[PDB]
RNA sequence: UACCUGGUUGAUCCUGCCAGUAGCAUAUGCUUGUCUCAAAGAUUAAGCCAUGCAUGUCUAAGUACGCACGGCCGGUACAGUGAAACUGCGAAUGGCUCAUUAAAUCAGUUAUGGUUCCUUUGGUCGCUCGCCACUUGGAUAACUGUGGUAAUUCUAGAGCUAAUACAUGCCGACGGGCGCUGACCCCCUUCGCGGGGGGGAUGCGUGCAUUUAUCAGUGGUGACUCUAGAUAACCUCGGGCCGAUCGCACGCCCCCCGUGGCGGCGACGACCCAUUCGAACGUCUGCCCUAUCAACUUUCGAUGGUAGUCGCCGUGCCUACCAUGGUGACCACGGGUGACGGGGAAUCAGGGUUCGAUUCCGGAGAGGGAGCCUGAGAAACGGCUACCACAUCCAAGGAAG
RNA sequence: GCGGGGCCCGAAGCAUUUACUUUGAAAAAAUUAGAGUGUUCAAAGCAGGCCCGAGCCGCCUGGAUACCGCAGCUAGGAAUA
């Protein structure tokens, strides 16, 4: 029965507002989803219309976007790494809409390699035989040489975001509402917003 | 007060019960209603108890298992029929309907069939 | 209160549908449709207040379930149904064909038209927009959509539709010299020769409206409803012509025809 | 001086940040798209919202509200309270009783966008109103126009 | 009809009230032959209530395997008429009362570019490339037959049987087009060469709706982060649509071939779009008496700022972290009201005074507070659960208000 | 608005801002003010009126209008403050 309506604040002046109806049912009552990191658990609320919404009670997977380069795979959750609203919330590691994410790059690693034939995230290299040396090489034929040996400009990535590519996961941003719609979608860090969190990671 | 299945306790306790548990026929749609049930172990404060046979072994009670009464009401949608008389396929359903008889003194000695469905 | 009302009291009706004080309580409650209710009128007093072919809510009822009242071309079968402006009804077992035109005084007035003018009837549209894949669609003055219109239709500009087919007619667009009827306000049903619609910012746009003898006034745009190309109606007109007549003009024109 | 000094990453909700930093697009050089929009009934967008650099969800220049409604105006009295001002606007009330007129006021609470300097004790500022952005804060700021100013020793 | 008259004194002129006089509205007193309209348990007690009633509902067209009947028209599916029960849809209207409520309601005004909407209409409903479709699956009521209780619209067990109930699921359209890819083009500058193209072998994806990101800038508005287009991808198992439905007149092609193909009018449901009926929340201006009520509001949201959480959406509506604000002698705040607000009513020179519980519009509430279910719409009370208060029946185990 | 001319005037700035005034919209009926009409009269009601020679598919006609404060929205006025 817990409520959002106005007429029990407080008014402008400071002044004592008396309640002139019953508490009234499109202020219907709002429990906390509290969406985490596991197996996949959706569950379904009626809404006025008969609508209904997905309430994520707890997630595995998401559907971040890299809009550099212009790839969206699904890529499961690993951890929650920073949460601007609350502090507490990410020793709890509970999934909210502005929380930065920490998901894999295995669909980032494999899209790249097999758009551009360059090695990511090798640092050593000798271990490359069972499917990183062919996926390079291929025998193309002389035009679809030509095609990749062009793209020696846009094959390149600011040094702050090969270096989370290297060890092995990424952190995004969840841009969609768990709990609203039941889903984790949203973007990956980069850039001069990337230079920002990761100085309020380290300054933790 | 009638029992209930998955109490777990013996005695009388009261549930809250919606459209479809048991033991409660609403009268509105969307109501539920706060009734008093009886626990399923059972107990000697109990005033009758239903009991059902799951195997026949030696030999005939009188009166209670035998005289089969016949299920006068056969299969009508068009696939307990097809089933019922092993029909293979395309067997004229049509022809193979059961049929009750009609025995009343006043009238004239019916039959009646049924409808047919899917 | 707790839902969507479907009472209506006798004296809180629309006048211009005439009604009594003191045979009931109630009032006829015109159903859900595509007229806005106190803009509209029902079928069930137009047959037993307007043409006296039926007494009570009963004999309204079972002309009607004889399924022969053509709603625009429609059999409609709901007595309480409302009908609106520029529509055809039509009886078709003994042929009046009415349209529904306001008269001077802000009535619905009886007005029979010929069987081959009832084919159509023209309608304001309130909004043009793209739907999906790319096509256009239109939105009319009733509930009418038209997809693939012409697209030089502008917004509240003024189509005739067939029934029977459904696609648009003709075309006749809001311009300054037209011949429009006003349908809203203290001005309604006096029609004139549009003067010039004056814009807002924001707020309401108003017109000046001319009539044929001099007498200008004003309405805002949402008021107006065009149906003439420069000076020629593409309608039937009721008597007067949409010519509102002063208390005294409406005196002695009167009084001398009782001679 | 800089602008990220909350605890999120304050930025606006259309442009992309990101286009093709590499060694075509180099870091030395570097601007950023700025949207804005320009409200209608003849009002213009100062400088300060176009080539300035903060970000508002509440500016009617650079964020997601959008002005249509009243326009009123009042002087500000109170330039306390971080992007909201509190202006008073005095009108005449009369009592056709005693036919004469009752000196009345009542105060409201709007938002300052920070695409105005000169925004001091005592102005004239006009004022269009929008969906709520607060508890009271009802309207939006559209116009500062100075006055008590332009010249000070 | 812009009106006065009697009373302080032995008289006088005054100030001043008293009394007179005329309405209209409650009651009461005596009285009352006829007839037209006609208020009527509002005030004190929004006190308590016996009994009986005021919400229910079949079309040609969801389900008859009751003989309740039918001509049982005849050797079998059903001539129809039909009770009962399942399903659907109303029961959220109306009615009643005026307790609460003093920027709250309400009134004019203006918004939703910050949302939802059964229905009604009008649209959209082969756009999706993927061994039942000539039809798939499981139950259940009414019925039959046993019951249990002092007692209720209490229900149990087992036997049957249906669907427009509850689920599953396909053919056809479907031939492909596009985009991403991709073992030969050699005809170009093979001169050692660099080549310039169209092309196939190849495997993915493909509609609407939902979710996120990016690109461009058909139609719109005063004004978009609008509508439409484009690309990458999502699609929640308490799982989005993409018809396993019922009537009526029956007709057409019949070349495979006398069995298979085609059809008229409906009635139902179906995501989404607009419409209609609305609802909700906002803006402006307006309310009575009181200072023997001058400071208030902020630990416990008071005013704002960022980020969110849910909410149908905007917003301290909540939460966290920061800022110290907001209102006030132009009467805040607190109190009172025999305060429901208004259209209105009585009054009548002009200005006003006073009433407005009461049929119209709006709001609030069903003994008092509170919490929910179903449903498009209720925090519903001739719905439910609990406490408080009042009260009924009991065979004292419980039942129902 | 009949890249450079003519019977030509729109967009634009409102170049102090307001009060005030005038205009135009938009304002639910009922009630009141009143139009019409022998409810037999009247209070009321919104009806009714006219020849039948029977064609009389029955004819004509009403169900007005004024008043909705202040506050907003428009246009015009600029003394007064």
């Amino acid at each position: 029965g817990i409520s959002r309506d106005n007429w029990h604040k407080r008014r402008k002046t400071g002044g004592k507002r008396k309640p002139y109806h019953k508490k009234r049912k499109y202020e219907l009552g709002r429990p906390a989803a509290n969406t985490k990191i596991g197996p996949r658990r959706i569950h379904t609320v009626r809404v006025r219309g008969g609508n209904k919404k997905y309430r994520a009670l707890r997630l595995d997977v998401g559907n971040f976007s890299w809009g550099s380069e212009c790839c969206t795979r699904k890529t499961r959750i690993i951890d929650v790494v920073y949460n601007a609203s609350n502090n507490e919330l990410v020793r709890t590691k509970t999934l909210v809409k502005n929380c930065i994410v920490l998901i894999d790059s295995t669909p980032y690693r494999q899209w790249y390699e097999s758009h551009y034939a360059l090695p990511l995230g090798r640092k050593k290299g000798a271990k490359l035989t069972p499917e990183e040396e062919e996926i390079l090489n291929k025998k193309r034929s002389k035009k679809i040489q030509k095609k990749y040996d062009e793209r020696k400009k846009n094959a390149k990535i600011s040094s702050l975001l090969e270096e989370q590519f290297q060890q092995g996961k990424l952190l995004a941003c969840i841009a969609s509402r768990p709990g609203q719609c039941g889903r984790a979608d949203g973007y990956v860090l980069e850039g001069k917003e990337l230079e920002f969190y990761l100085r309020k990671i380290k300054a933790r | 007060f009638p029992m209930k299945q998955g109490v777990l306790t013996h005695g009388r306790v009261r549930l809250l019960l919606s459209k479809g548990h048991s033991c409660y026929r609403p009268r509105r749609t969307g109501e539920r209603k706060r009734k008093s049930v009886r626990g399923c172990i059972v107990d000697a404060n109990l005033s009758v108890l239903n009991l059902v046979i799951v195997k026949k072994g030696e030999k005939d009670i009188p009166g209670l298992t035998d005289t089969t009464v016949p299920r006068r009401l056969g299969p009508k949608r068009a696939s307990r029929i097809r089933k019922l008389f092993n029909l293979s396929k395309e067997d004229d359903v049509r022809q193979y309907v059961v049929r009750k008889p009609l025995n009343k003194e006043g009238k004239k000695p019916r039959t009646k069939a049924p409808k047919i469905q899917r | 209160a707790r839902g969507p009302k479907k009472h209506l009291k006798r004296v809180a009706a629309p006048k211009h549908w005439m009604l009594d004080k003191l045979t009931g309580v109630f009032a006829p409650r015109p159903s859900t449709g595509p007229h806005k209710l106190r803009e509209c009128l029902p079928l069930i007093i137009f047959l037993r207040n307007r043409l006296k072919y039926a007494l009570t809510g009963d004999e309204v009822k079972k002309i009607c379930m004889q399924r022969f009242i053509k709603i625009d071309g429609k059999v409609r079968t709901d007595i309480t149904y409302p009908a609106g402006f520029m529509d055809v009804i039509s009886i078709d077992k003994t042929g009046e064909n009415f349209r529904l035109i306001y008269d001077t005084k802000g009535r619905f007035a009886v007005h029979r038209i010929t069987p081959e003018e009832a084919k159509y009837k023209l309608c304001k549209v309130r909004k043009i927009f793209v739907g999906t894949k790319g096509i256009p669609h239109l939105v009319t003055h009733d509930a009418r959509t038209i997809r693939y219109p012409d697209p030089l239709i502008k917004v509240n500009d003024t189509i005739q539709i067939d029934l029977e087919t459904g696609k648009i007619t003709d075309f006749i667009k809001f311009d300054t010299g037209n011949l429009c009827m006003v349908t809203g306000g203290a001005n309604l049903g006096r029609i004139g020769v549009i003067t010039n619609r004056e814009r807002h910012p924001g707020s309401f746009d108003v017109v000046h409206v001319k009539d044929a003898n001099g007498n200008s006034f004003a309405t805002r745009l949402s008021n107006i409803f065009v149906i003439g190309k420069g000076n020629k109606p593409w309608i039937s007109l009721p008597r007067g012509k949409g010519i509102r007549l002063t208390i005294a003009e409406e005196r002695d024109k009167r009084l001398a025809a009782k001679q | 001086a800089d602008i990220q000094t909350e605890r999120a990453y304050q930025k606006q909700p259309t442009i992309f940040q990101n286009k093709k930093r590499v060694l075509l697009g180099e870091t030395g050089k570097e601007k950023l798209p700025r949207y804005y929009k320009n409200i209608g009934l003849g009002f213009k967008t100062p400088k300060e919202a176009i080539e300035g650099t903060y970000i508002d969800k509440k500016c009617p220049f650079t964020g997601n509200v959008s002005i249509r409604g009243r326009i009123l105006s009042g002087v500000v009295t109170k330039m306390k309270m971080q992007r909201t001002i509190v202006i008073r606007r005095d009108y005449l009330h009369y009592i056709r009783k005693y036919n004469r007129f009752e000196k009345r006021h009542k105060n409201m609470s709007v938002h300052l966008s920070p695409c105005f300097r000169d925004v001091q004790i005592g102005d004239i500022v006009t004022v269009g109103e929008c969906r709520p952005l607060s508890k009271t804060v009802r309207f939006n700021v559209l116009k500062v126009t100075k006055a008590a100013g332009t010249k000070k020793q």
